[PDB]
């Protein structure tokens, strides 16, 4: 008594399942992104924020740690698709173009 | 004609309404200034000593691009998006409170009020250590804007000419805008107190090193258009405490004609100039303006409460909670048993606590123009801020932008050029508030809104 | 010997995106097995019925300038920055370059 | 008037977070305190809710009574922030004061 | 989680709304409190209780 | 000499009441509201079920 799992099946299924679809289209665009520091190693310098050359070399691995919008916001929340909580809102990013 | 268009005139009221408030504010530091401890993040304890103009920066998001579209409710495209406040409660901190100002050098020819005896001896610096209050005040302002004070100076010996060392200059008026953390005005001094006396050995030390004004309300009751401030509330009582004449050169002189001369100090009388010591009276609670549902309706404002760039001008005033805080430290780890103040090292601060809390309206707003366009020519730039026909912009600044910085040695450009629209109370002083978040459409559970709600 | 000499990297990159919005009709048994499958979202949004209880009557400006408290103050919880936030990222918030 | 007990708030040193000198009689650090009160608890007289002997290193410098004690003040505003009034449901209160 | 979790979602209400409301009337009261002792200082005297 | 000085406090006190009791049937989730408010009422109830 603290999951609490109700019958049936109990196995997981894919999103989009119960994904509720909508039309909406965002744009979402880096505005450039750019770092900078010595390859071979760090400079440290102390001196003191950092007040450094990083080590910038790059076959270190390019993560992005990406925050989005909350898209359960809006707005104006009365509108056409939104009923809270019948529904929560949710993104999907469908598209991204790499520069 | 300049004729005011008038909020409502053509901003669309709606159904729309909102909460917010702000959970706490709260900072210390001393009565009169900072002091340092060689700065710079932060090290030092400032002043905290309230007696100050307060302005509140308050910060509101924008309502137009909340985000999403269906705009069923509106087209921003026609009609623009807006906040109205309506209904404000102020929650307000502490207790009630009240401290003492002085001056160890604080001049006096003679308590002229009614001496016990009258001896007036003719040596200098004879000026001492004397404290007191002033007048028992609540006031706010609400505005869309800042606010002028009004305060003066030794002004402008403005006769072609320049003259004597310690000649009585002419005095000239001036008004400023009020800014956060500004000296109020106390009681004593809308003018530069500190060029006033050259000798610094009067006042409370507090304003010997000051200027004040009084708030312009006047003129900006006069507002152009009834924004600025659009909304003003306004408390003060006082009475005279205790009778001197200070000490000090008559930079003129007495007409004899007064007078059947005596002998000696009675031939000759002494000083002319009578100086009494301030207080504002007892307090009660009961009134203290605070804590209740400020609901606005019509206002004076032509502008009926509406906050483009989101901001509100929080102006207030209470003399209700006076004091900064002694801790007598021993300078011993031992606690002597024999008490002398020598072993305590003893300090000074006062603290002070806030919570704005709201009702909103958001209005909306369709674009009209010939009247746009006068808005424009009333002021552009919130238009701009809303934009329309091109922005118009630049891509090669915009993509560039945020790359460097992960680092301090690499690239050591480290900003030193900005990109703003500038404020240009910038070069003010706010309290920078902003809420963009203690929205909330929960009146219920807001206090303020379920009186709100009531209200209704 | 009459030379000091420096070496240096660079990089710059810009992705654009495209997202689309999904509802997700709430349904029980789809959201406890959410829930089981982690709440964490779900909590994130519902279930402001009893209890989703709460702190107040905060913020405090200058602490400390000097003698303020220091404070360690120091609030935050999980999730996800546990533990992510002990990882190296380039953090990024897209949240607004966000162009509908 | 509340079913629950109820919160004062009141004063003490804060945090100095390093050897700050820590001097023997240094400045302090300040911290603001919540309390829960109970059925006696000692109050604000108006003048300060918090430890007095904190403060003075004297125990010679307060009104006897109070010198050694610690008080708070209530939390009004708290429990105006109650989120449902079992502290407070209701709240009352009336007070005047000079300085002779 | 524990002991009772949702459904549904919600939010947070007066109690109002479940009030059953009654005609219960009642008079309660306490006659008179009384309790007394010194001002500074608890007076010990190790009685004690 | 002759005489010792004394310093005592008092204090004498009435509550007086109205009350209408109400009555609230449980309902489930309610129930789980009210017990994630505070179950031990309910508990203390035995609100139950064993």
């Amino acid at each position: 008594k603290v999951y609490l799992p109700p019958p049936s099946v109990a196995k997981v299924v894919s999103t989009d399942e119960y994904v509720t679809r909508t039309s909406i289209f965002y744009h979402a665009g880096s505005s450039r992104l750019l770092t900078v520091g010595h390859p071979y190693f760090k400079v440290p310098k102390g001196g003191n924020g950092r007040q450094d050359v990083p080590k910038v070399s790059a076959y270190q691995y390019r993560v992005f740690r990406v925050k989005l919008p909350d898209p359960n916001k809006f707005g104006l929340p009365d509108n056409t698709v939104y009923d809270p909580n019948s529904q929560r809102l949710v993104w999907a990013c469908v598209g991204v173009e790499i520069g | 004609v300049a004729k005011v268009v008038s909020t409502d005139e053509y901003v669309t009221r709606t159904s729309i309404f909102y909460h917010a408030g702000s959970s706490r504010l709260l900072t210390v530091g001393h009565p009169y200034f900072k002091v340092p401890k060689g700065g710079n993040g932060r090290q030092d304890v400032p002043k905290v000593s309230a007696y100050q103009y307060r302005v509140f920066r308050v910060k509101l998001p924008d309502p137009n691009k909340f985000g999403l579209p269906d705009n069923t409710v509106y087209d921003p495209n026609s009609q623009r998006l807006v906040w109205a406040c309506v209904g404000v409660e102020i929650g307000r901190g502490q207790p009630l409170g009240v401290g003492l100002s002085g001056h160890p050098l604080y001049n006096k020819l003679d308590d002229t009020e009614n001496s016990h005896v009258a001896s007036a001896v003719d040596t200098k610096d004879t000026r001492d250590n004397v404290s007191v209050d002033y007048k028992q005040t609540q006031l706010c302002i609400i505005g869309c804007v800042p606010a002028i004070g009004e305060h003066w100076t030794k002004g402008t010996a403005c006769k072609p000419t320049t003259v004597v060392q310690g000649d009585c200059p002419p005095l000239e008026l001036i008004n400023t805008p009020i800014e956060d953390g500004d000296m109020v005005d106390t009681g004593y001094g809308a003018m530069d107190f500190k060029l006033l006396q050259d000798n610094k050995s009067e006042v409370p030390l507090d304003i010997c090193q000051s200027i004040c004004k009084y708030p312009d309300y006047l003129q900006m009751s006069a507002d152009a258009y009834g924004d600025s401030m659009f909304f003003c509330l306004r408390r003060e009582q006082v009475f005279a405490r205790h009778f001197w004449n200070r000490s000090g050169t008559m930079g003129d002189q007495l007409p004899e004609s007064l007078y059947i001369k005596g002998t000696d100090i009675r031939a000759n009388p002494g000083s002319y100039l009578y100086s009494p010591s301030p207080s504002g009276s007892v307090v009660t609670s009961d009134s203290q303006l605070f804590n209740k549902p400020y609901w606005l309706h019509k206002a004076q404002g032509l502008n009926n409460g509406i906050c483009w760039h989101n901001q509100l001008f929080l102006t207030v005033v209470d003399t209700t909670r006076s004091t900064n805080l002694s801790v007598c430290a021993s300078t011993t780890s031992s606690i002597p048993n024999v008490y002398t103040p020598t072993s305590f090292k003893e300090y000074a601060r006062h603290v002070e606590e806030f919570d704005l809390q709201f009702i909103f309206q958001l209005c909306k707003i369709t674009l009209t123009t010939e009247v746009m366009s006068y808005i424009h020519n009333m002021n552009t730039t919130i238009l701009e801020d809303w934009n329309f026909g091109v922005t118009p912009p630049p891509t090669a600044s915009l993509v560039d932008t945020y790359r460097f910085v992960q680092s301090a040695a690499v690239t050591c450009q480290k900003d030193t050029a900005p990109p703003v629209k500038q404020d240009p109370y910038d070069k003010l002083k706010f309290w920078p508030v902003d809420l963009k978040e203690r929205f909330s459409a929960d009146l219920d559970q807001f206090p303020l809104g379920r009186k709100f709600l009531l209200q209704l």
